[PDB]
């Protein structure tokens, strides 16, 4: 199982929980807002094959070719290695979506954006042919925004790594279905984009204070036997 | 044509992006937390930081005050002309030029055809769909790292108050009952050195965003519905709209502040292909960062140029030395 | 640690009984970033001890007492190894911090 | 072990609904009960029975119609009714839904319909919500009858709230205390104690109700409940509610912490308790521009924030005791 | 008409902009924090310094001095005669003309027309909604990086106090239960070497923000809705406005203070169209940056013209050796 | 190395009480030590007044000043003749400085 382990260095994270007027915000990157960049990657990056009419059934079609690439509906995995801060801010988020209020109103409205220093993501094939592996390594670069268009992000390197089948903890996000039988993290994350599903994910991130500060450290999760190493140091990511 | 720039900005005495306090008395500046490391510690210490809502709204302003220049400024919506640019909305179906000619939103292609803020800023059309996303990209401007070690606390932040002085038809002042406006604001002003990077995707321009090239001849030329000479002189205002970026024209209280604006350091790469998005100049590594990502680019077979200002980057890459902000603009405006 | 007795004098010249309100020495010993105008401004409050001893005199209360010169070289002799200016300032902030407390003088 | 779980859908109002369950457990009993923190979904491990906790509850929610009838379609000026429901239709609303639960749970039967509910319970909600291409008419946001109530019985009972009335306008500040680790029932029963009922101050020489990091300083002055996030971690989170001329808004959702604060007030009325309060009061009453510097020095731990707060202070009105003084050298360490 | 601004101004014995209020005693002058290198980390330093608003107050002061004695000096506010800024507060409508004539808030083109200041200098209405940003914006003044360097941190303050003479008519010099006010005050006057910064906007002079264009014959003829010959004098009268800006009344106390003044070297562009801000005069290296800068602007086909008074820049590119403020502001008005 | 208090004791009594010898000019100019040379000149300044204090000491009952012994000179002379940068030699000047207002028991 070809595995895409690539590191993204992006300062502020930007996409919103299931909310209104104070939009929280996801601790972790969701892996739908990860197939819509990759899906706008092969747009751009080979839009031969991607060229519809609109750009709604373009990022549709790319995303359905991903799943169908993808090894089941349980999505990519995200990693942490820095910690996770609340960073709320105010923006002027005009109202004018809604019926009536004419044109131009525009309030002052709540959007934190997740200070992130470092982070990894793994996502798992199932095998990939070599004539597209160089294309979909090149097309996992060059993500340059994630979220909204305020929230740059900027890779350094990706690349392909084994299992090896290693026994490591499983420092990942997995889906709360399997993890019955493994301080713990899970809440519905919307796996899956809505183009006109809902699954409840673990995350590996725990809100303890060692002097005065909380942040979100690791979590120090039960060992799995599935992980995979990088710079010396193992990851647990679990496979279906 | 497709361009990326990162680097690290001197401003001091600003006041930039206050979260408005329309129904208070005091005026402060935005807050936000950082993590940094601390010697074998993770702290998260308080900083300003203006939001990429305001840099992109002023490159917006810059575009289409340079876009009145050219001879070809009346494909430009009115709102655009008041700085305005909410464009349209769900029960919007209807543009409105300069002139007064009225545009459907059929297809982008008309739309970015008659418009040219519409091409580059992006659009919305609920009602008939046709949605465009913005072909330019700013990140948030917050201080390095490695300025905030140096500083560890401090307050960095200088409250100074104002008065607002309204007497009588003689010299009669009033405080809350005579009728007359008296209050005294304070105002928070921020400096220290920041670190900004933007992305200029500037090669789609004119180009539908469903059919990127036209692929009829058994050849994948670029579907440009408009015509190329106004293209390239969208290309070129964009980029100038860039030398009032780099230069002190940015966020609010112009008019009593304007920002003591230097900037130290920038890296830029560009080329007619995508190209990955390079660094934030927030970290402290951001120049090995940047030296790895062009070598890797380079090595992965791709016609980098690259524009260093007061950095050196390593000398066997063949980066153009720069002089200024302006060089860069005239380097880059060559093609 | 020999900082009331420091602290007493530096009050002396904002107590709204001494009627001559010289914030410079406070602002100067508070604000100093490294040693000599740290040394300056307290020089420049200690210069005042004629003006705050015949001005309590002529008003007839005790007169202020100047601080002893036991204390005076324990000062010097640990300032000087403060090279670092953040644990200069647990100190170069007291010394101001002091001097606005209550610090009942004479009724 | 009981093990009642908390339904998932917003960790302010799932930890409303979760943080109430233990008062409906005191009043029928259930000894021995553990809040565990779920990240979002705060569990609560109890060793109560179903009837128990339905039985505890009824005299519970109990409390809220009784105080609720003390003042006068019924509106009171109580937490639940008009403190902090900040518009004027959830006046009437919350009562009678309430009221609503008499009815259903003291006859043995279970609730059947979903009620919308106010900002106040979530400051998430609201009235639109983006579903794709605009928003979904209505409140599409709803919640269950026994949640609600029970969100609002926590919220009566234990969360403190600050309401500025300030003539036309009305700035309400509402404050939730959140554990984050682990917390026993005791611990959790000192927490209800925090809170009370109808801190309408209004008045004018209040008008440091305002800005809510430099308002909450003082109800937590006047606070001696018990010491004990010195040895517990816990979290604030807080929202403001603003009706300058009929805009119901949010315009603040800081997130702070209360750990800081309170270790030093409690070194700070160590030495005196007489010189505490009454500086403090002194100081923030005349030099608000001072304590905005002193309590920014507090959650920041910087040393000129404290200089200029006692300048400042000094300057109107403030004596800055000496024992106090000597209070805050030994923070500065 | 866009024109540029930024030099090196001595500047000594100057109590400008100071914080304390004449009823609090020890009036304190204002303070700043400002980053520099000092063969180190990035050290800031408490200094001195003049806001903005200090600036602009005082060049609507000069501007409205300057542009009475025009002809077309009726056309001004009635608070403007008062040398008061508070335009169109919060809590208001309609506003009185130097001559008595009311005039209201509903369009731009006529509160431009018919009042002077309002346009050059901006005006808000709170009541009505109507904007206008101000064509003059102003930097602050901060000693030089390179001065304050050199300088090593002596405070660059000196508080000096003193008193009046207040007495009881029988001669005796009474306590606080009598009525007098002998009290001592402090004023602090700094010091130093600063450098400003000033934009002005002129090429934009009575043009609503609203409708900038009109196209009459399919050609980008900017709306001036008053006379051409009034537009004229008005930029004359706001490039005027610069000969006392730096003589001396950029400040306040100068009933008393009065700060010495003498501009070092300075250096200034114009080219009757858009062109970036200069870099303020704050950083040691502002030469070179202004001179790479205006030699690229030129390079890129902007009829950029630069004079300069004590600074070489680059002694090959166009640059007048302008000798006096008022010389260079002589040459401005010559090319309007 | 111990000789700025023997000097600094010298130098208290042209401020203290007891001697009638307000001599607030040359304590200002050490303070004022921008220089070397004019801080040479500021001790020695201070130093020309040693015989008045000297015979005015024993006519009021106080024992007689501690003039510096040459041990303190040559120990000057030396500092100074090592410092040529004024960041030193501010503190240097001021140390000295200082220790002229003291609550000496000069005379018990």
């Amino acid at each position: 199982m070809d595995i895409l382990l690539v590191c993204l260095r992006f300062p502020f994270f930007s996409v919103a929980k299931r909310s209104y007027q104070v939009r929280t915000s996801f601790l972790l990157p969701p892996p739908s807002a990860l197939k819509g960049a990759l899906a706008k990657g092969l747009i751009l990056l080979k839009p031969e094959k991607y060229a519809s009419s609109s750009l709604d059934e373009a990022a549709l079609k790319a995303i359905k070719e991903i799943e169908s690439k993808l090894v089941d509906i349980k999505a990519v995995s995200v990693a942490p290695l820095s910690p996770l801060i609340r960073n709320a801010f105010l923006l002027k988020r005009l109202r004018n979506l809604e019926s009536g209020s004419n044109a131009e109103k525009s309030d002052a409205m709540r959007r934190e954006y997740t200070f992130t220093r470092e982070l990894l993501v793994a996502y798992i094939f199932k095998n990939l042919t070599q004539e597209e592996k160089n294309l979909y390594l090149k097309a996992a670069m060059l993500i340059d925004v994630i979220g909204d268009t305020e929230s740059l992000a900027t890779p350094v390197w990706a690349s392909f790594v084994k299992p090896e089948d290693k026994k490591a903890p499983l420092a990942f996000s997995a889906p709360y279905t399997e993890i019955y039988s493994l301080r713990m993290y899970i809440e519905k994350m919307r796996v899956s984009p809505e183009y006109s599903q809902e699954e409840i994910f673990y995350l590996p991130i725990e809100e303890r204070r060692y002097k005065r500060i909380v942040y979100y450290a690791r979590i120090y999760p039960p060992e799995v036997e599935k992980a995979l190493t990088v710079d010396g140091e193992v990851l647990g990511i679990w496979i279906p | 044509m497709y361009v990326r720039i990162s680097g690290r900005i001197r401003l001091n005495a600003h006041s930039l992006n206050a979260q408005g306090g329309g129904g208070t008395n005091y005026i402060e500046i935005t807050k936000t937390k950082v993590t940094v490391r601390t010697e074998n510690g993770w702290t998260v210490v308080e900083v300003p930081a203006i939001t990429g809502n305001m840099l992109k709204h002023w490159h917006f302003v810059g575009f289409v005050d340079y876009f009145k220049t050219t001879p070809y400024g009346v494909n430009l919506t009115e709102r655009a002309l008041r700085y305005n640019g909410t464009r349209f909305g769900q029960g919007e179906t209807t543009a409105t030029k300069a002139n007064g000619a009225t545009v459907q939103l059929n297809d982008e292609a008309t739309i970015i055809k008659e418009l040219a803020d519409a091409d580059v800023h992006g659009f919305l059309a609920p009602k008939t769909g046709r949605r465009r996303v913005s072909l330019v990209k700013a990140s948030f401007i917050l201080p390095t790292e490695d300025f905030i070690k140096e500083v560890e606390g401090e307050r960095l932040i200088t409250a100074i108050k104002h008065n607002r002085v309204d007497v009588d038809e003689k010299g009669a002042i009033g405080s809350s009952k005579e009728g007359t406006a008296q209050m005294l604001f304070s105002r928070e002003y921020a400096t220290g050195l920041y670190g900004f990077s933007i992305v200029l995707d500037l090669g789609l321009v004119g180009i539908p965003q469903g059919l990127p090239v036209k692929f009829e001849e058994n050849q994948p030329r670029p579907n440009i519905v408009i015509d190329p000479n106004e293209r390239k002189a969208r290309i070129e205002s964009a980029l100038k709209a860039l030398i009032p970026m780099l230069s002190g024209y940015i966020g609010a209280n112009l008019a009593r502040s304007f920002p003591v604006f230097k900037v130290e350091e920038l890296v830029a790469i560009a080329s007619e292909g995508p190209i990955p998005a390079l660094v934030h100049g927030f970290y402290e590594d951001y120049i090995e960062a940047n030296r790895s990502i062009i070598k890797n680019a380079r090595a992965l077979g791709f016609n980098i140029e690259v524009f260093t200002y007061n950095v050196d980057l390593g000398e066997d890459i063949e980066a153009t030395k720069v002089s200024s902000v302006e060089e860069l603009v005239a380097n880059l405006v060559k093609m | 640690g020999w900082i009331r007795n420091i602290g007493r004098y530096l009050s002396y010249l904002v107590d709204d009984t001494f009627e001559e309100y010289a914030y410079d020495v406070v602002d100067g010993i508070a604000k100093a970033r490294t040693q000599e105008e740290l040394l300056e401004g307290v020089y420049k409050a200690l210069r005042l001890a004629p003006k705050l001893k015949k001005k309590a005199e002529s008003k007839g209360c005790p007169p202020p007492r100047i601080p002893s010169p036991e204390d005076i070289e324990a000062l010097e002799e640990k300032v000087e190894q403060l090279s670092n200016p953040k644990d200069l300032r647990k100190l170069a902030v007291s010394l101001a911090l002091w001097a606005f407390a209550s610090w009942n003088n004479c009724p | 072990f009981n093990e009642f779980k908390t339904p998932q859908i917003d960790p302010i109002f799932d930890l409303y609904v979760a943080y109430g369950y233990v008062v409906s457990l005191i009043r029928g009993g259930a000894k021995e009960a553990t809040l565990i923190p779920h990240g979002a979904s705060y569990l609560i491990q109890t060793d109560v029975s179903n009837e128990e906790f339905r039985h505890g509850l009824v005299d519970a929610l109990s409390s809220m119609l009784s105080l609720h009838i003390a003042l006068a379609k019924l509106v009171s000026d109580a937490d639940f009714s008009a403190g902090a429901n900040i518009n004027n239709v959830y006046w009437d609303s919350v009562p009678r839904n309430l009221e609503k639960l008499m009815k259903d749970l003291e006859k043995k039967r279970s609730v059947k319909g979903t009620a919308t509910i106010p900002i106040t319970l979530m400051p998430s909600a609201g009235k639109y919500m983006l579903k794709h291409f605009g928003v979904q008419g209505g409140n599409p946001i709803k919640v269950d009858l026994l949640n609600y109530a029970l969100a609002w019985v926590g919220f009566h009972y234990y969360t403190p709230y600050i309401k500025y009335a300030k003539g036309d306008t009305t700035w309400i500040h509402i404050y939730q205390i959140a554990p984050v680790e682990e917390v026993d029932m005791i611990s959790i029963l000192s927490l209800k104690d925090l809170k009370m009922h109808l801190p309408h101050y209004y008045e004018s020489n209040l008008d440091f109700l305002i800005n809510r990091r430099l308002a909450l300083l003082y109800h937590l002055l006047h606070s001696e409940a018990l010491e004990l996030f010195t040895e517990k971690e816990f979290v604030i989170h807080s929202y403001t509610l603003e009706r300058s001329g009929n805009n119901q808004a949010i315009r603040s959702f800081e997130e702070e912490e209360i750990g800081k604060l309170m270790d030093f007030l409690w070194k700070l009325k160590r030495r005196d308790f007489y010189h505490a309060i009454k500086f403090i009061d002194d100081l923030l009453k005349k030099a608000t521009e001072g304590a905005l510097a002193l309590i920014d020095a507090i959650m920041n731990e910087r040393l000129e924030g404290f200089y200029t707060a006692l300048k400042l202070g000094k300057k109107a009105g403030v004596v800055s005791s000496r024992e106090i003084v000597a209070a805050l050298e030994d923070i500065i360490c």
